């Protein structure tokens, strides 16, 4: 079966480079156009590059023109992908494809190399109280949550109450920011006749920075 | 250099047939052959239709594309729908040197009730105010199927920066959630006098507003 085998990639800080490599098995080299597609995290699918049969012809979008470099060895089955001046939104996974150019269509996909493109550092996050108010309740339930700002890298944990509250308890998935940082927040749903008479304390854990933040959250 | 526009989202029960456009902003969709690509969860895309409306080796005849040049679109549709077809679509066209990709549909097989989105928003903090910034938190949760897109408002203006989104993930009762972020300055938060997080999902949309003087 046609095989395009890829490696490469890894994680490099802006202005960086890498070289992406992509084996092919089960056909000729030379009688077929190849190209690289990438996709950004939740993204769709964006070409990156295409050369011909023997290299007498290569197609850029203008947003790689200048920095990437497609290029292919015939004798051994192999293209790569030379990318230079490496910025942030270049993160994506990197995709081989082998072309039909008569047809015009990418008939073979590699399984793809991971290329991140990131200056961010190890840092802890700022936590902020979500406090309930009336403008957060709904018919007799509160919401009150925090925020876990601008951490790097992944993971967080967030608890409620040292683990004693865990019903109505929604801990959403980090966003990555286009700072590099990321941020969660975590939600819990409770009676607002709750509000006076209980504490909600989260308790939130970022072993990457060594730090662990316990904030109160007090009703509005 | 054209543009090639999708549907966000599509969805139907198994057993039901969907249809999932391409439509082409400028020139002629049948100048240029269409191919279509499948992309499930955390996988590379395969082929399912090129040459417009040719199917590979292994793909199944409930596979099909057309061209419809009165509309100036291609579409795909897929009969007898199966759990393994959800997955994202993708159309492609070439032209002059240039490889153009729509931007994606994602197909959800139908395999509980749909549920519209639970959405919340949060102002800024006190504490986070006087550290001298400001985030507006819009948590958007409990929704099937798992597609949305979100915009902000300051006052009625759409925002056009400063806004981050995740995209859908699934819950552990099994629909789906996402949230949304707004940067703001403190002195822009008090500036004005609402801001809105708008949340589309399946063409229906749920609006929450916060307003700075609470």
């Amino acid at each position: 079966e046609v095989q395009l085998v890829q490696s490469g990639g890894g994680l490099v800080q802006p202005g960086g480079s890498l070289r992406l490599s992509c084996a092919a098995s089960g056909f000729t080299f030379n009688n077929y156009w190849m190209s690289w597609v990438r996709q950004a995290p939740g993204k769709g699918l964006e070409w990156v590059s295409s050369i011909s049969n023997i290299g007498g012809t290569i197609y850029y979008p203008d947003s790689v023109k200048g920095r990437f470099t497609i290029s292919r060895d015939n004798s051994k089955n192999t293209l790569y992908l030379q990318m230079n001046s490496l910025r942030a939104e270049d993160t994506a996974v990197y995709y081989c494809t082998r072309d039909l150019r008569m047809s015009d269509y990418f008939d073979y996909w590699g399984q793809g190399t991971m290329v991140t493109v990131s200056s961010a550092s190890t840092k802890g996050p700022s936590v902020f109280p979500l406090a309930p108010s009336s403008k957060s309740t709904s018919g007799g339930t509160a919401a009150l949550g925090c925020l876990v700002k601008d951490y790097f890298p992944e993971p967080v944990t967030v608890s409620w109450n040292s683990g004693a509250l865990t019903s109505g308890v929604h801990t959403f998935p980090a966003v990555l920011q286009s700072s590099g940082l990321y941020s969660l927040s975590s939600v819990v749903t409770v009676p607002s006749s709750s509000l006076g008479t209980q504490t909600y304390i989260c308790n939130v854990n970022h072993k990457p920075s060594n730090t662990k933040v316990d904030k109160k959250v007090e009703p509005k | 250099n054209f543009m090639l526009t999708q549907p966000h989202s599509v969805s139907e029960s198994p057993g039901k047939t969907v249809t999932i456009s391409c439509t082409r902003s400028t020139g002629n969709i049948g100048s240029n052959y269409v191919s279509w690509y499948q992309q499930r969860p955390g996988s590379s895309p395969t082929t399912v239709i090129y040459r417009d409306d040719q199917r590979p080796s292994g793909v199944p005849d409930r596979f099909s594309g057309s061209i419809d040049r009165s509309s100036n679109s291609a579409s795909l549709t897929i009969s007898g729908l199966k759990t393994e077809d959800e997955a994202d679509y993708y159309c492609h066209s070439y032209s002059t040197g240039m490889y153009i990709f729509g931007g994606g549909t994602k197909l959800t097989v139908l395999g509980q009730p749909k549920a519209a989105p639970s959405v919340t928003l949060f102002p800024p903090s006190s504490e986070e105010l006087q550290a001298n910034k400001a985030t507006l938190v819009c948590l958007i949760s409990d929704f099937y199927p798992g597609a949305v897109t979100v915009a902000w408002k300051a006052d009625s203006s759409p925002v056009k920066a400063g806004v981050e989104t995740t995209t859908p993930s699934k819950q552990s009762n099994n629909k789906y959630a996402a949230s949304s972020y707004l940067s703001l300055t403190p002195e822009q938060w008090k500036s004005h006098r609402s801001y809105s997080c708008q949340v589309t999902h399946e063409g229906s949309t749920v609006e929450k507003t916060v307003a700075p003087t609470e």
